[PDB]
């Protein structure tokens, strides 16, 4: 690795160097070299790993998206070439790439040494969702394992969330919105997605009245996001 | 689409 | 050169598809293959070619005016280690890489093989633009080299453009503006900056009266900058 | 800082 020559706490203040100026491309280099220091990590720096990433799979989603619905209206009605599906599948194999080395860290060896319920589920929720983004582009004879081994990731998450924190804990919070996102969008259950939003909401709900003013700030955003979903839905 | 968690948790 | 292999004309329906999926850098190296292929450029690959380049090269700004602002404010009060300047200069030998590349594409071959006014003129504005954002991280024993690079390159343009072009040519206006940028921002000449944009305004609107809609159109938005300038400077 | 010219010229 390019980092292994810079120290851990540098490669983490850089992080939040490359956060100010939006380079999360750099970000993300600078938090895979901290990982791959072999240390845990902490609360502040999951999330800088986390907030790298999605920003950097989070362009080229978007990017996929647009090429892949240029793509569809190519089918549909002159013949432009091979130029559209192989830039597509450019992007499409880089996004794959990204998410491919977000899920080596979290097995090599993040999740092993994640003892805590916050890190695990933490974690765990990142495995879903990266396996998630690998189905949304997913087409072949994997789509079926791509999509299950998404599900088995979140499931396990929320078999441990459930147990070990409370309905209002953003984590958990989060961490139900994106299954429920799994199911509307990837895995053709929006009646499971429906119901798990509204039950998610609910419970959280019936929790605030033991939370602080700023704990009270960070489970409600999460919670408007399950609502504006189920508005989506419904 | 559908709305994502955001990146950062508490 | 990794293009080397794509036909032209695939390139630059890759840099257009790129331009729509707001990748950049994708869009920048589909061009410079193009342009690697010896051929002249037409009015709108010149087009994209700057398009490209321009958004990687603003990116590569926004984030050096972040990381040295910090830098000025942590020389002002804890140490705090060596990095903020590090990754500065990590951004800034980026952001010069990526001038001197598209200088380079400049003197080998686009302007000496231009002969009409616009494309020339175009060009010659692309490499004042391109020394211009070199000054701006100059600090060493070259600033002045750089400066006066971009200033030549500004004033050969703008001859060629006074003698060839009508004041509304959107090119002209581009240029005119950009080179009282240089002025107040780089040359520390405002009153050269402000006399500029007075003039390359007023002789555009005596102009205005000979355009279609469309060409109206045009070269109105650019004297609006002209404008905004003058707010800003006076 | 100042404006300059948008990329794309006619
Ligand atoms: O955001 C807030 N309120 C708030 C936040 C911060 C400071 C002050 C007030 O709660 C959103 C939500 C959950 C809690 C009750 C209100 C409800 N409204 C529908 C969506 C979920
Ligand atoms: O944009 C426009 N007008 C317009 C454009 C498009 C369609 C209709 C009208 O002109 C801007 C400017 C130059 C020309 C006269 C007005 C003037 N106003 C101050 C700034 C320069
Ligand atoms: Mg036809
Ligand atoms: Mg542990
Ligand atoms: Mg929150
Ligand atoms: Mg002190
Ligand atoms: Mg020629
Ligand atoms: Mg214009």
């Amino acid at each position: 690795g390019a980092m292994g020559s810079m120290e851990r706490a540098s490669l983490i203040q850089k992080a939040k160097l490359a956060e100010q100026a939006e380079r999360y491309e750099d970000m993300a280099a600078f938090m895979k070299g901290a990982v791959e220091k072999g240390e845990e990590l902490s609360c502040e720096e999951r999330n800088l790993l986390s907030v790298a990433y999605k920003n950097v799979v989070g362009g080229q989603r978007a990017a996929w998206r647009v090429l892949s619905s240029i793509e569809q209206k190519s089918n549909e009605s002159e013949e432009k070439g091979p130029e559209v599906r192989e830039y597509r599948e450019k992007v499409e194999t880089e996004l794959q790439g990204v998410c491919d080395t977000v899920l080596g860290l979290l097995d090599s060896h993040l999740i092993k040494e994640a003892g805590d319920a916050e890190s695990r589920v933490f974690y765990l929720k990142m495995k879903g969702d990266y396996y998630r983004y690998l189905a949304e582009v997913a087409t072949g004879d994997d789509k079926k394992r791509i999509i299950d081994s998404a599900r088995s990731a979140y499931q396990e998450a929320m078999d441990i969330s459930k147990k070990e924190m409370p309905p209002t804990n953003p984590i958990r919070l989060g961490l139900a919105l994106n299954f429920s996102v799994f199911h509307y969008e990837i895995a053709n259950s929006p009646e499971e997605a429906i119901s798990l939003a509204k039950t998610t909401f609910d419970e959280a709900m019936a929790d605030l009245h033991t939370l602080s003013e700023d704990s009270y700030k960070d489970s409600t955003l999460i919670m408007q996001l399950l609502r504006d979903n189920l508005t989506l839905w419904t | 689409r559908s709305h994502s968690s955001p990146a950062s948790l508490q």
